[PDB]
C-alpha cells in the first residue's frame, strides 16, 4: 500500500506494516529527499516541486503514480487531500481501494450544512433552545426560565461569535436582547434572535468511534481537547476526570447508533461540549482519521490503523466492545516551532543543529530526524510526545521528566509553555476549561519563576559541572580536588552564594556552604560537553541541560528555561565590581546593504510592521542569493528599492523609523 | 590591608599584580626581581626612586605547565621603559629560550622614558632583537590592557598573537597631536587606534575581550592548546568523545541549488569535538574562518571558506589571515585541516591597485612550504587558481577527499563555452553550457586524473579524518637546505 501523507502518520503507517507484513511505498517532494519516511519506505517516487500544490496535492501525479507499485490498496492518509471525492472518484476510475470511508457518509456528514438535519434526524440531544424568533421580551424571559440556561443569545443570521451575549438573569436577558438587536440590525440586516442553552464553562469532550464494513461496531473511549490556542489544541487526555458510566455508556451506544445511521465506514470521531452537569451534544462530528488516538491506543491497545486497513478488504474487526477496558490514562502534547515568549514568532528554515528525543518509557511520533528542516509552506510541528500512565500524578510526572530530556538545538520551540502549563497547580487540580489559556495568560506569555531550593540546586549542579570540566584540562596527577566558588546569577551579582566542592569520586561530590560546614554528598552524572545532566540528591531527581560557556558564565537550562550562572572564585568576585559595564548602541534607524549586489526578491511591504528575525529581501551577487533580515524592531517608515535595482553600494534599502 | 590600590580601582581599572594573580594558578607565582632602581641622575630624577621599577616579572604555572610572564605598571612613571626595565624582560626571554617555555606579556606602557635619553631606544632594540630571534622557537602571546603608543608598538607586532581589551585600550605609532599639526584633522585617540579599528580595519589585533576577567579566563583556554616549545610534541588531552559518534546531519547541509548559500560552521562543528573551537580574528575578513580545534583529543588547525559572506571569494585580507595562520601552525608541528569552497578571486580595479598578485601568493607559499600532515575536503566547488592555492593534492598534500556533488573545473561553464566556440551559431548557450557543466563540472574527471583520493559520503568525514590523522602521526619531511626562504612580502 502507498500512503498519501508526509508527516509522522506516514512513518506510523510504514511501521504498522512491520507486524502486518505489508510492503509499503512512500512518495515525496524534491525538498523531502532526506525525510525519514523516504528511507523507512520500501519504495519512493518523486512528486515534483515541494510547493504544496505540486507536492502530494497534485492528484494527477499521485493517481498516475499509482500504477507501478502493484499494491492492491493505497492509504489515503489523514492530511492533504485525504478522504476526498475528486480523489475517491479518480481512484475508482482506475478501480483501486481507498482504505477509507464511503463517499455518501463523507459528504453527508463532513458537509457544513445538513449536519444539523442528521443531528435532528434522531435528535441525539442536539443544541437545545427555543427554535424560532423571540419577538417579545416576555418570550425571551419565559424561554430562559424554561431551562434556566445562560441564554446563549445568538443571531439567526450571524456567525463566528458576532451578535452573542451571555445572559444569567431576566434583567440581563432584557438588556442583552436590547444590545443584540441593535448590533445585529446594523451588522447583518436581521433582527431575528434565538435563545439556546449556553454552557457555563466548556470542556470540549470528544468521543472516539470505530466501525466496520461488515459489523461488530465498537465505541472507543472518549478523549479531551479542552486546551486550545487560536482554535488549535495542545494537550489531550482520553479518560477525562468528569467521567460517569451513566453518561459514558450511553455516549458509546449513541455513537454506535449514529454510526449505522449514515452507514459510516471509517469513523472519524464525535465532538461534544460538556458542562459540570454532565450533558452531551453530538455535532461538529469528524470524518477524518484523528491522530490523537495514540492516547486511546495507550488506554486500550486498539490499533486503529490495522483495524481500518483490515476493514478496507471487507472483513470485520478483531475487537468488540466487550473486551475494551481502561488500564490507566495517557497524556499527549504537540511540539511546535512557534516561539511563544517572542509573540508567537515562527522560526523556519533551520535544520536541527542536533537533537535527541526522550525515550524513557515514553512514546514519540515524529517525522523530523537529525539534520532535518522545516519549510514555511508546511506544518511546523516537530514531535508528538505522548506518555503512558495510570494515574494523573504518575502520568504527569513522567511528562514533566520527559520534557526536560528532549534536546532540541537549531531553532526555537514551545516546550517552555508546555512545561509551565503542566506544572501549574490549576492543571493538577483536576478540571480545566477551554478558555483556560488566555485566562491564565492575560498579557502575552510569561514563564513562572524558580523557588529558593530549585535555584540553590541549580547553583550546586553548576559548581559540580564547573569542577568536573576543570579537572579535564589538567595534566596527569597535578590536579586539584577542592575549591570555594561564589555563584551569582544576573549582571549585578544578585545573591552571592558561597559554595564548596570536593569531588570524592568520578561522579560524587561533597557540596557544602563553605569550608568547615556540613556536607551533603549529592551526585551528578554528565559527559563532558554534552547536554543532559542527571542529578539525584536523596530521592529527588532532576535533569538539567548544558548549553555553553565562556569560562566565567555558564549557560545552563532549568525547567526548560535558559539562564546564565556566574561561577567565579574569591578574587574574581571581589574584582568584578570594579569593571566597566558599557551599554551597546540602541539605534532604531535605516538599515544598509553590507555589500554591492542585485535585489531580486523582496519580502516586506513599505511602512508596515516588522518583527525580529523576519527576512526582508534578497540580494544576488556573483551567483549567490543572500538574505539580510530584520535583527530587531517594531515598525518601519521608508521607500522600497524596486526589483532588479543593480545599484547597492551600501545604499539605504530599508529605513527603520 | 588594601593600601595604595584604592586610587587605581576608583577609575574602574585593575592592577598589574591583580592581573598576574588572575592569570596563573592560585599559589604558583614566584616574582623574580622586585628591588631595582632606575639610577638615572638627570632632570631632577635623582629622587623618587621606586622599588619595583614599574615591571612585574615572574614564572608562574598554568594548568600544571610552566610559563613566563611580565606586566607593565601604569601607576609608576606611566609604565615607561628604560635601560633598567628592559634588562628584566631580556633576562626572562633568554631564560625562556634556554628552557622550552613560552612567554606572555601584558602591555600597558605609556611610551618611552624621556629622562633616560637614548637608553630607552637601546632597551627597545634589545627587546626587538630577542623577539626576532626567538620567533618560531617559543610561542609568544601579547595582550594590551591600556595605552600603547610610540615605538613600543612594534614588539607586540612581531609576537604571534595580539589581543585587545575593549573599553580602555588603544595602540598606534603616532599620536593625534602630530596628526593635527601636519594634516589639520582632529581625531580622538579611540577614533584613531581603538580596539574596533584594529579588529576590523587594520587586521592587527587577533581578538577583543569585554573585560580583563574574561580576558584571563579565555587566555588560559587558549594556552591549553599550544605546545610548550619548538621541539616538544603536540599536546593530547583525555576526552570522552569518540570517533564513532554518529554524524548523519552532514548529508543535508549542502543545498541542491547551486545559487543558495549556507553556513560552513554547520560542516565544521560536527567533525571536531564538542565545544572545542577557538576562532581567531572573528570580525575581520569574514569570508574565511581560522582557529584552533581538537580532533580526538589532539589540537589541530582549521581553515575553511564561507559562502555566507561574499560567496566565499578569496581576497587580500583573507590571504594574509590564512597565510599567517598556516605559517604559525606549521612552525610548531600542528596538523592542518581545510574545507574548500571557492569560485575564484574577487574582481575589481581596487584589487590590482592594491596588489592582489603579492598578497594572494602568500597563502600559496604558506601552503606549499608546509610539512605538517594536511587533510583537505572539497565540499562543493573549486575553480581556477583558487583550487591550486587551497592545499591541492599536488602541493605534497597527504590525503584529499571530495563530496559526491562537488565540482572541479578550470572556470565557470559560460567562459569555457565562450572560449571553445568563437562565432558558433547563436542560441549556443542552451545546448552547450548545460552539456559542458554536465560532462566536466563534476568530480568524476578529477577523480579519473587522480587528484582526489576517493569520493565519500558526507557522513564518513569524522571517521576518515580521525583515521588519517592517527596514521599520519609520525611523518618526517624536510625541505632543501636554506638559510631562510624569500616569501613575497
Ligand atoms: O559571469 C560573469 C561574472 C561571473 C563571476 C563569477 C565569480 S565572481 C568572482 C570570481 N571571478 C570569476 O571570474 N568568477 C568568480
Amino acid at each position: 500500500v502507498l500512503v498519501a501523507n508526509r508527516g509522522e502518520i506516514a512513518c506510523r503507517v510504514m511501521a504498522t506494516c512491520r507486524r502486518l507484513g505489508i510492503k509499503t511505498v512512500a512518495v515525496y517532494s524534491t525538498a523531502d529527499e532526506q525525510a525519514k519516511h523516504v528511507k523507512v519506505a520500501d519504495e519512493s517516487v518523486c512528486i515534483g516541486p515541494p510547493a504544496s500544490v505540486e507536492s502530494y496535492l497534485c492528484i494527477d501525479k499521485i493517481v498516475d503514480a499509482c500504477k507501478k507499485t502493484g499494491a492492491q490498496a493505497v492509504h489515503p492518509g489523514y492530511g492533504f487531500l485525504s478522504e476526498n471525492g475528486e480523489f475517491q472518484s479518480a481512484l475508482q476510475k482506475n478501480n483501486i481501494v481507498f482504505v477509507g470511508p464511503d463517499a455518501h457518509s463523507i459528504e453527508s456528514m463532513g458537509d457544513k450544512i445538513e449536519s444539523k438535519r442528521l443531528a435532528q434526524r434522531a435528535g441525539v440531544t442536539c443544541i437545545p433552545g427555543f427554535i424560532g424568533e423571540v419577538k417579545t421580551h416576555e418570550d425571551l424571559l419565559r424561554f430562559a426560565r424554561e431551562i434556566g440556561y445562560p441564554v446563549m443569545i445568538k443571531a439567526s443570521g450571524g456567525g463566528g461569535g458576532k451578535g452573542m451575549r451571555v445572559a444569567y438573569n431576566d434583567t440581563q436577558c432584557v438588556e442583552y436582547y436590547d444590545m443584540c438587536r441593535e448590533e445585529a440590525k446594523a451588522a447583518f440586516h436581521s433582527d431575528k434572535m434565538l435563545v439556546e442553552r449556553f454552557i457555563d464553562h466548556p470542556r470540549h469532550i470528544e468521543i472516539q468511534v470505530i466501525a466496520d464494513r461488515r459489523g461488530n461496531t465498537v465505541y472507543l473511549p472518549e478523549r479531551e481537547c479542552s486546551i486550545q490556542r487560536r482554535n488549535q489544541k495542545v494537550i489531550e487526555e482520553a479518560p477525562s476526570v468528569l467521567l460517569d458510566a451513566t453518561t459514558r455508556k450511553a455516549m458509546g451506544e449513541e455513537a454506535v447508533a449514529m454510526a449505522r445511521a449514515v452507514q459510516y465506514v471509517s469513523a472519524g470521531t464525535v465532538e461534544n461540549v460538556v458542562n459540570p452537569q454532565k450533558q452531551f451534544y453530538f455535532l461538529e462530528m469528524n470524518t477524518r482519521l484523528q491522530v490523537e488516538h495514540p492516547i486511546t491506543e495507550e488506554i486500550t491497545g486498539v490499533d486503529l490503523v490495522e483495524q481500518m486497513l483490515r476493514a478496507a478488504a471487507d472483513l470485520p474487526l478483531s475487537i468488540t466492545q466487550d473486551d475494551i477496558t481502561i488500564n490507566g490514562h495517557a497524556t499527549e502534547c504537540r511540539v511546535y516551532a512557534e516561539d511563544p515568549m517572542k509573540n508567537y514568532f515562527p522560526s523556519i528554515g533551520r535544520l536541527t543543529m542536533y537533537q535527541e528525543p526522550t525515550g524513557a518509557g515514553v512514546r514519540c511520533d515524529s517525522g523530523i530526524i537529525e539534520g532535518s528542516q522545516i519549510s514555511v509552506y508546511y506544518d511546523p510541528l516537530i514531535c508528538k510526545l505522548s506518555t503512558w500512565g495510570r494515574d494523573r500524578a504518575e502520568c504527569i510526572g513522567r511528562m514533566e521528566k520527559a520534557l526536560d530530556e528532549y534536546v532540541i538545538r537549531g531553532l526555537r520551540h514551545n516546550i517552555c509553555l508546555l512545561r509551565d502549563v503542566v506544572t501549574e497547580p490549576r492543571y493538577r487540580s483536576g478540571s480545566i476549561t477551554t478558555n483556560y489559556l488566555q485566562e491564565q495568560y492575560p498579557n502575552g506569555f510569561k514563564k513562572a519563576e524558580l523557588t529558593a531550593e530549585e535555584m540553590q540546586l541549580m547553583y550546586e549542579v553548576a559548581a559540580c559541572v564547573h569542577l568536573k570540566r576543570e579537572r579535564l584540562h589538567y595534566t596527569q596527577g597535578t590536579a586539584p580536588s577542592e575549591r570555594q566558588l561564589y555563584l551569582s546569577v544576573g549582571a549585578g551579582q544578585e545573591g552571592e552564594t558561597p559554595v564548596y566542592v570536593r569531588y570524592l569520586d568520578d561522579s560524587h561530590f561533597e557540596i557544602g556552604a563553605s569550608k568547615h560546614g556540613p556536607f551533603r554528598k549529592m551526585e551528578v552524572v554528565w559527559k563532558a560537553s554534552y547536554p543532559i545532566i542527571r542529578v539525584k540528591d536523596g530521592e529527588a531527581e532532576t535533569v538539567l541541560q548544558f548549553w555553553g560557556t565562556n569560562e566565567v558564565t555558564y549557560g545552563m537550562q532549568m525547567r526548560g528555561t535558559t539562564f546564565d550562572v556566574n561561577v567565579m572564585s574569591d578574587l574574581q568576585s571581589t574584582l568584578a565590581h570594579f569593571v566597566p559595564i558599557t551599554e551597546a548602541t540602541t539605534n532604531t534607524k535605516q538599515i544598509l546593504s553590507p555589500m554591492p549586489g542585485v535585489i531580486v526578491a523582496i519580502k516586506v511591504q513599505p511602512g508596515q510592521m516588522v518583527v525580529a528575525g523576519e527576512e526582508l529581501l534578497t540580494l544576488e551577487a556573483m551567483k549567490m542569493r543572500n538574505k539580510i533580515h530584520a535583527q530587531a524592531d517594531g515598525k518601519v517608515k521608508e521607500v522600497k528599492v524596486k526589483l532588479g535595482a543593480t545599484v547597492e553600494d551600501n545604499e539605504v534599502l530599508v529605513e527603520l523609523e | 590591608p588594601t593600601a595604595a590600590e584604592d586610587l587605581r580601582h576608583k577609575k574602574k581599572r585593575l592592577t598589574a599584580m591583580e592581573r598576574v594573580q588572575l592569570f596563573c594558578d592560585p599559589g604558583t607565582f614566584r616574582e623574580r626581581d622586585a628591588l631595582v632602581e632606575h639610577e638615572c641622575h638627570n632632570f631632577g630624577m635623582e629622587k623618587r626612586k621606586v622599588p619595583g621599577d614599574g615591571f612585574i616579572t615572574g614564572t608562574g604555572k598554568v594548568f600544571g605547565r610552566p610559563v613566563f610572564l611580565f606586566s607593565h605598571d601604569f601607576t609608576v612613571f606611566g609604565g615607561s621603559l628604560s635601560r633598567t626595565n628592559a634588562a628584566k624582560v631580556v633576562r626572562i626571554m633568554e631564560e625562556a629560550a634556554k628552557i622550552g617555555v613560552p612567554v606572555i606579556g601584558f602591555n600597558d606602557s605609556g611610551g618611552a622614558r624621556i629622562h633616560e635619553g637614548v637608553d630607552s631606544l637601546a632597551g627597545y632594540a634589545d627587546i626587538f632583537l630577542r623577539n626576532t630571534l626567538f620567533s618560531g622557537v617559543i610561542p609568544q602571546i601579547s595582550v594590551i590592557m591600556g595605552p600603547c603608543a610610540g615605538g613600543a608598538v612594534y614588539s607586540p607586532a612581531i609576537t604571534d598573537f595580539t589581543f585587545m581589551v575593549e573599553t580602555s585600550s588603544y595602540m598606534f605609532v603616532t599620536g593625534p597631536e602630530v596628526v593635527s599639526a601636519v594634516g589639520g584633522k582632529l581625531v580622538t585617540k579611540d577614533e584613531l587606534g581603538g580596539p574596533h579599528v584594529h579588529a576590523t580595519k587594520s587586521g592587527v589585533s587577533a581578538g577583543t575581550f569585554p573585560n580583563d576577567i574574561v580576558a584571563m579566563a579565555q587566555l588560559r583556554r587558549l594556552y591549553s592548546y599550544l605546545p610548550l616549545s619548538n621541539r616538544d610534541p603536540v599536546p593530547v588531552l583525555p576526552t570522552a568523545d569518540e570517533r564513532y559518534r554518529d554524524v548523519s546531519s552532514l548529508n543535508t547541509v549542502v543545498p541542491t541549488e547551486v545559487k543558495e548559500a549556507y553556513d560552513m560552521r554547520d560542516v565544521i562543528y560536527p567533525v571536531i569535538d564538542h565545544d572545542s573551537f577557538f576562532e581567531i580574528q572573528p570580525q575581520f575578513a569574514k569570508n574565511i574562518i581560522c582557529g584552533f580545534a581538537r580532533v580526538e583529543g589532539r589540537s589541530v588547525c582549521i581553515i575553511a571558506n564561507q559562502p555566507k559572506v561574499q560567496a566565499g571569494v578569496l581576497d587580500i585580507d583573507s590571504s594574509v589571515k590564512g597565510a599567517r595562520m598556516v605559517r604559525f601552525a606549521d612552525a610548531f608541528n600542528i596538523p592542518i585541516i581545510t574545507f574548500v569552497d571557492v569560485p575564484g578571486f574577487l574582481p575589481g580595479v581596487q584589487q590590482e591597485y592594491g596588489g592582489i598578485i603579492r598578497h594572494g601568493a602568500k597563502l600559496l607559499y604558506a601552503y606549499a612550504e608546509a610539512t605538517v600532515p594536511k587533510v583537505t575536503i572539497i565540499t562543493r566547488k573549486a575553480y581556477g587558481g583558487a583550487y591550486d592555492v587551497m592545499s591541492s593534492k599536488h602541493l605534497r598534500g597527504d590525503s584529499n577527499y571530495a563530496w559526491p556533488h562537488a565540482e572541479i573545473a578550470v572556470m565557470g561553464a559560460a567562459g569555457a563555452c565562450k572560449l571553445l566556440y568563437s562565432k558558433e551559431t547563436a542560441e549556443q548557450q542552451a545546448q552547450r553550457i548545460a552539456d559542458y557543466e554536465k560532462t566536466f563540472c563534476t568530480p568524476l574527471s578529477a577523480a579519473r586524473k587522480g587528484f582526489v583520493d576517493a569520493v565519500i559520503d558526507p557522513s564518513e568525514t569524522r571517521m576518515r579524518v580521525c583515521e588519517d590523522l592517527e596514521r599520519l602521526a609520525r611523518k618526517q619531511l624536510q625541505n632543501p637546505w636554506k638559510k631562510h626562504g624569500n616569501i613575497p612580502l
